């Protein structure tokens, strides 16, 4: 019984990984949000990719702009909702991976490079 | 031969690196003020921190380009599988020609030696079939991208 | 061993009757499909390394706590013996899809792996983690066309998926 | 409005029959499938506004060009008569989903479109990046359901191929 | 060598009993088969030259330090890309070899037995074949049954490299 | 577990005989040499963070396309770059085990037996290895026979890779 | 498991007899009543993410006491495990809505509880004030219909009565 | 188009008779032949530009004289016009090797090819000094197999033999 969006995912992963590239780890779930924390630690589909390890030396120096030109918004103005009483928080810390989405992503979108 | 030459532009070009990406890839922003507006591309910090990780691998062929004096390290991968690497992530792939022409300005001018606010020491002599060189290969980069 | 022609000929013989009009017009059908088997035969051979690797791949990604020192998989012995057995299950279960029958499946790998798993203290629940995983890249990769004639395979499908779950619940 | 009931409804008049086995027959059709429509009529009108404020960026990310001086996103009156017009479409493919047909689309928000945005001078093909937004960042099993997924994103590029 | 003669012989001298219709419908399947695999060998063939110097600048673009870094094992001289077309020619010959037989047994006796003692010891990496038997199976420009028999053997060269 | 003294045990038990003066040489000869083996494995230990992470960057410097090209197999992400050192720092805790048990008994244990099915599956280079354990051999600092205790044990494990 | 048909079975094999009239009956009670707790079953499998996490920081909103030195909320870890932990009671309510009966909670929940959380010292009051925080959080229109509210409080206070 | 279907099906109706075994007959060489017209018909189909550019300056080595005044390949508009014929040739040489008769070579190149090179002045010794070029620049083991040279030869020639 399956599906014909599950099977075009699954099938990049046949491939070999010096052919498949990004494809190489398609074969990997959504679990809980439980299981990305501390005793358990598992690795979304993001930290495979070279867009978690994105750090260059050049940086926007955001003062060349003219006054209006830059914005800024929040994710929320509520502080127990930004941080409640525990420490589960989806925006302050170390526990913003712990989320029932984004295990999984779309490296189905370009290419086998 | 002369690779002292060879070597005087490669090594001005790698010390203001990162002056020239954070120089082009914000008058690319400059210029429409909207890609770092809400639901603009570089406007989040990751999309941020992957723009200018893009103009510095992009700068690094050329320059390692220059070094050998063949456009052969130019393909790579990189040459192809840029253009269908932006429109499948959905990229303002024009505007990325933009911060790749403003590039190509810089290097002729810290080649040339007539960088408005940087002078350095040099011999006498020319350079200006070395300008010619390198304005070859970042056009070969942003011909690939389109 | 036995295959699926031979699984009916011992039924028949412990009766002592010839095979019905009925039972040859069944045998008739299993060599109709015939190229179609050895489609899915020849699909899951082929890329037989990078299923067993890629799905040990995307294991170590969601159970990381495996390749940990003090886990089943931390050593070059005891990570080496693990794609082993990946791939000494994939072998049987594309030796039961050729013969239509599971009989060389548990007589040849499945019976006993359960004692032996329980003396060596391997993770029964993530063995059969890792049998699902090379499950759903063998029926995605089945149901592909990529040079082979356009047709109804979803009955044989079902077949190669219930050998998957056949050995998945002689472990766990 | 162009519904299941109102078809059948209108035919059997136009012939000056009585309900026929016909068309109890199709309407037996409006209970089968009624429960996945109801399922994105709701998703929908419990999450329009986070809907409709992140697809209108998606309209001005694309044509940058329109918050030039003299088009239609120049003052900041001009850019919230969009996003309220994004927002007047998805009520309207939430009707959608609550009639069973595509009757309010055509009747509120198609049936003279194509004179109004001409004269006003606004694209449509900003009105269809938009609305091409939100099809193609459904996410089949987190959002809805598979069958909700499939009539919520049937009922959309209706309006883009009306409006396009 | 593995051929399906050769096997369905072995099968029976073990025994030591003769051929019966067991063997014979064995060596029937390989006639059956050898019409689309002898139409491949033929084309793989006349393609040769064309799909050696392809493939050989298919390495050179997936992995272009290959030509750039000095050392014996690189192809960044005129000896060391003669070296590795040599080996493009070398994995494209058993190919051809394996479709007459029928079986793969040609490239176990001579390309796949001691090949890992090899790339350890003159340091060649397995990856730069598999990005050459990929373009050789999408570059062929064979279909049917024809590309069938075919690709079955150029992915089994891909098995024994990883 | 292969060390000098349970290599005299096991020649003694394979004879069925008890421990003569050519085992209890063997023995003899280990305690002379434990002096300069457990002083260098105190001074590798004290400086693991030190040669652990500039050796991981020695790689990226002279093969520099392992922290561009995508993959699982390189060092391109936050996990394949934390899964990198986490495998220099196998070998160097190997090494330190090695000194202190004083024969090449852990690191055939624990580490090479099984090594070269793991590259060939995982893709990853041997010669990637061996250019970060010429970095340790090269940085540690040591001198006299306490230097050429630890070297003795890091070509070692090169030798096992190339 | 304790459900319908695992008791009537179990009744009718210690008394050594086949499948009566009356153990038919008894399912047929399995078959008026799945419409009411199937309802329930698939509502909170769409949105448990959102149920656990809003009851989550309802044991900690009551006792902020927890986060003390020595305590059982301290650090990021046992939040981690706290949070589990109440995942893992909503898993099996919606485990016990499928089956009908109180089986997984018995077997998997509620067996050897008291015997961990007080060897552990996990306060067995706040494996509480989540529970009853969720089953009067629950409106009998909006969420659900009303036998299907009937069924899934009346699973979420067998949990209280067990822990209590 | 003539060809082996067609010539015995025209033939069997002018009698008025149902397909014969010799009608049948003659297909079947059809059958034994195609193996070896269609690996010279894709063999030509890719390498085309390298063979109309090698042919195309044949002849104008030959007939030097072309490119004075008042003549026919006195500039590149005409040089142009030049180069696409014997493109156009090659092309239902390509054509003929997939039919396996000589049928688009006749209605579309051939048939009234004297009536219009008489009239626009164009030398037909240069026409075929192109396809003669062709012929004899062809190595039968390495540009393609024996029997796909000839043919590829056969067609090549009743070309010349029809502008000879
Ligand atoms: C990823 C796999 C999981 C895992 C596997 C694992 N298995 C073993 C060890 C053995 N497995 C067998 C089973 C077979 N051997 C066979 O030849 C056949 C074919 C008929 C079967 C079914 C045997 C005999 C062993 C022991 C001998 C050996 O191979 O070393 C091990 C090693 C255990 C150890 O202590 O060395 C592992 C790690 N373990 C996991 O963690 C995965 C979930
Ligand atoms: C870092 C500052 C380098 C340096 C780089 C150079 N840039 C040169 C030209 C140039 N400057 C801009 C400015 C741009 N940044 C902005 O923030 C905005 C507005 C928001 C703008 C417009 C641009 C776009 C360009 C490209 C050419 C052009 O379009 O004007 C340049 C050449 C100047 C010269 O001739 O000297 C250099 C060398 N300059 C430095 O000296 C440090 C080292
Ligand atoms: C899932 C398989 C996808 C994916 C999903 C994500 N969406 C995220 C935020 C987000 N989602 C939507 C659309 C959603 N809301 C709705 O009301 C409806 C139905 C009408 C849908 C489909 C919107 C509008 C937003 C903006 C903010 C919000 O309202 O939540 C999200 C969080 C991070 C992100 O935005 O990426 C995820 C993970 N993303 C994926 O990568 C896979 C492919
Ligand atoms: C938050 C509501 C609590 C709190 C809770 C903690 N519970 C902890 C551990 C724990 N919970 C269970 C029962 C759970 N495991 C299951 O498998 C099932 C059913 C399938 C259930 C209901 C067990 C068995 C354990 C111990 C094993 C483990 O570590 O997961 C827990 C961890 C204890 C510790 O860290 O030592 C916490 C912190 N903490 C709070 O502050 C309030 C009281
Ligand atoms: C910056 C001036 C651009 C821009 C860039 C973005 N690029 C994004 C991802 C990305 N970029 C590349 C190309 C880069 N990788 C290479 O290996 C090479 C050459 C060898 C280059 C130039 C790739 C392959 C990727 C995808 C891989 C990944 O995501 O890690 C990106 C992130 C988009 C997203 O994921 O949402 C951005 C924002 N975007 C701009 O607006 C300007 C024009
Ligand atoms: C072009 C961008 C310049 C320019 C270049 C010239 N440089 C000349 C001589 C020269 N340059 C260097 C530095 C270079 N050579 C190296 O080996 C290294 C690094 C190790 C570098 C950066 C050297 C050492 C020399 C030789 C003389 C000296 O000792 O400085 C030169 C004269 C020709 C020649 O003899 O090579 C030219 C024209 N000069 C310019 O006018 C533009 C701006
Ligand atoms: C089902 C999972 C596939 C699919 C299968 C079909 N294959 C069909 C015909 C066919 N297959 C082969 C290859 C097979 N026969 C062999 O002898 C060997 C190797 C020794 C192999 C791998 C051949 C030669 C043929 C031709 C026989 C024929 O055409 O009947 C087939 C029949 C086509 C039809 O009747 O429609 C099907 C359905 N096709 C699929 O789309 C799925 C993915
Ligand atoms: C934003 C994504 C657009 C954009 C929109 C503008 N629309 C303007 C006016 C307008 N819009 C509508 C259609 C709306 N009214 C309805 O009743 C329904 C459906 C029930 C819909 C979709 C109408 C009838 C009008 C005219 C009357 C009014 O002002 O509301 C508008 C102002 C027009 C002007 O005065 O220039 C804008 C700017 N503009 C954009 O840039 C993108 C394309
Ligand atoms: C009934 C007493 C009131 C009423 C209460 C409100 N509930 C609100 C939000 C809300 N309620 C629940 C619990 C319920 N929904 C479920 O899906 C499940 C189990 C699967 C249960 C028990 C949840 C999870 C939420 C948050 C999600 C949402 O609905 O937005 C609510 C909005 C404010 C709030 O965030 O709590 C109210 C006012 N609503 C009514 O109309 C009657 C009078
Ligand atoms: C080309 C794709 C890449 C490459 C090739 C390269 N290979 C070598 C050296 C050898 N290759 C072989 C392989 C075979 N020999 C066989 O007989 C067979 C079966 C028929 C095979 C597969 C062997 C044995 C050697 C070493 C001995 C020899 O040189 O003959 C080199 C030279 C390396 C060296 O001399 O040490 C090169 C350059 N390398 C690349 O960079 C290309 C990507
Ligand atoms: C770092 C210098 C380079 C690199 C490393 C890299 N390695 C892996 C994966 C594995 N490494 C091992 C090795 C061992 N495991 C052991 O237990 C021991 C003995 C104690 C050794 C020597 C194993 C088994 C794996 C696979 C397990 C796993 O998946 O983690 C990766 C990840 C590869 C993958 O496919 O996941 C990486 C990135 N790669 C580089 O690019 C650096 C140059
Ligand atoms: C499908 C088959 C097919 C063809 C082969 C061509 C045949 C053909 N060629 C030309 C037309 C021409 N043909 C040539 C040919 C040549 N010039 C030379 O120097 C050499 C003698 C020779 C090739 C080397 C020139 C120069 C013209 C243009 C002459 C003119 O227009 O006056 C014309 C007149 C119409 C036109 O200009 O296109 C036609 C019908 N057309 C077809 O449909
Ligand atoms: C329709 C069929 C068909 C062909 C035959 C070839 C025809 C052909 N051969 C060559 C090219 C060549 N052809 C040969 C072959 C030979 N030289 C000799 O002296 C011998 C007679 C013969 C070997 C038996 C050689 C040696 C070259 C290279 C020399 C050159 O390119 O001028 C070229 C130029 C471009 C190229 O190299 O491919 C072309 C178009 N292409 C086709 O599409």
């Amino acid at each position: 019984v399956s599906t014909t969006k599950a099977d075009l995912r699954y099938v990049g992963a046949t491939k070999p990984a010096a052919v498949g590239g990004r494809r190489a780890m398609n074969l990997m779930k959504q679990q809980p949000f439980w299981m990305y924390g501390p005793p358990y630690n598992a690795v979304t589909q993001d930290e495979y990719e070279p867009i978690s390890a994105a750090a260059p030396k050049a940086f926007v120096d955001y003062q060349i702009f003219a006054p209006g030109t830059v914005k800024v918004s929040p994710d929320s103005v509520n502080a127990n909702e930004l941080n409640p009483v525990s420490g589960m928080s989806k925006y302050i810390g170390k526990t913003q991976k712990l989320v029932g989405d984004q295990g999984i992503s779309d490296r189905s979108d370009k290419l086998p490079m | 031969a002369d690779g002292n030459k060879r070597l005087d532009a490669v090594n001005s070009i790698v010390s203001n690196a990162s002056c020239m990406v954070s120089d082009a890839v914000s008058g690319m922003i400059c210029e429409n003020p909207g890609l770092i507006s809400p639901g603009g591309n570089c406007y989040t910090n990751r999309r941020m921190a992957a723009c200018l990780r893009d103009g510095e691998i992009i700068l690094r062929y050329v320059s390692y380009a220059l070094l050998a004096g063949d456009a052969s390290v130019l393909e790579d991968r990189c040459l192809n599988g840029l253009k269908e690497t932006y429109i499948a992530l959905g990229v303002p792939t024009n505007s990325s020609i933009r911060a790749v022409s403003i590039m190509k300005a810089q290097a002729v001018a810290f080649i040339t030696n007539t960088a408005t606010e940087r002078k350095m020491s040099f011999a006498a002599g020319d350079c200006t079939s070395l300008a010619s060189e390198v304005a070859s290969y970042f056009d070969r980069v942003g011909a690939a991208i389109s | 061993m036995l295959d699926a022609f031979a699984k009916v000929v011992a039924q028949a013989d412990a009766r002592g009757e010839f095979l019905s009009n009925t039972q040859i017009d069944a045998l008739s059908k299993m060599v109709k499909e015939g190229n179609q088997r050895l489609d899915i035969v020849n699909k899951v051979t082929s890329n037989a390394s990078a299923i067993v690797t890629n799905s040990a791949r995307a294991l170590f990604a969601e159970q990381p706590q495996l390749i940990q020192p003090g886990g089943n998989a931390y050593t070059s012995r005891r990570m080496a013996a693990c794609l082993r057995d990946m791939e000494i299950v994939l072998r049987y279960v594309s030796y039961a899809m050729i013969a239509g029958d599971s009989s060389v499946l548990d007589d040849r790998c499945l019976n006993g792996l359960r004692e032996t798993y329980q003396a060596l203290g391997t993770p029964g629940s993530s063995v059969a983690v890792a049998i699902q995983k090379m499950k759903d890249a063998s029926v995605a990769l089945a149901n592909d066309t990529t040079g082979t004639p356009i047709g109804d395979c979803s009955s044989l499908v079902a077949e190669l998926a219930g050998y998957f779950d056949r050995a998945a619940v002689s472990v766990v | 409005m162009k519904s299941v009931i109102t078809t059948v409804v209108s035919a059997a008049d136009a012939a000056g029959r009585f309900p026929s086995n016909s068309d109890l027959e199709s309407i037996q059709g409006n209970i089968q499938r009624s429960a996945a429509r109801l399922e994105a009529a709701e998703k929908l009108a419990g999450n329009h506004e986070a809907v409709v404020k992140e697809a209108g960026d998606a309209c001005f990310a694309k044509y940058a060009y329109l918050k030039n001086p003299g088009e239609a996103g120049e003052n900041q009156e001009k850019i919230n008569k969009c996003y309220r017009d994004v927002d007047h479409y998805m009520r309207l493919v939430n009707y959608c989903l609550v009639v069973g047909g595509t009757g309010p689309l055509d009747e509120w928000g198609i049936a003279g479109a194509r004179e109004v945005y001409r004269t006003l001078n606004l694209p449509t093909s900003a009105y269809v990046a938009s609305i091409a937004y939100t099809r193609d960042r459904l996410c089949v099993p987190r959002d809805m359901s598979a069958q909700a997924g499939v009539e919520f994103s049937a009922y959309l590029d209706y309006l883009i191929n009306a409006l396009s | 060598m593995k051929t399906p003669i050769t096997e369905a012989i072995a099968t029976a001298d073990n025994q030591g009993r003769f051929l019966s219709n067991t063997e014979l419908q064995a060596v029937n399947g390989r006639y059956q088969r050898a019409t689309a695999s002898l139409t491949a060998a033929k084309a793989l063939t006349g393609s040769a030259q064309r799909l050696i110097t392809g493939a050989a600048q298919a390495v050179y673009n997936k992995f272009p330090y290959t030509t750039q870094m000095p050392g014996p094992a690189y192809a960044s001289s005129a000896i060391g890309k003669a070296k590795c077309a040599r080996d493009i020619g070398y994995y494209l010959r058993m190919v051809t070899y394996c479709l007459v037989v029928g079986g793969t047994g040609p490239m176990d006796e001579y390309l796949v037995a001691g090949l890992e003692e090899i790339n350890r010891s003159f340091d060649l990496s397995p990856s730069w074949y598999i990005e050459a038997l990929q373009y050789i199976k999408n570059s062929h420009g064979l279909s049917g049954q024809v590309a069938n028999e075919a690709n079955a053997y150029i992915d089994y060269a891909i098995n024994t490299l990883s």
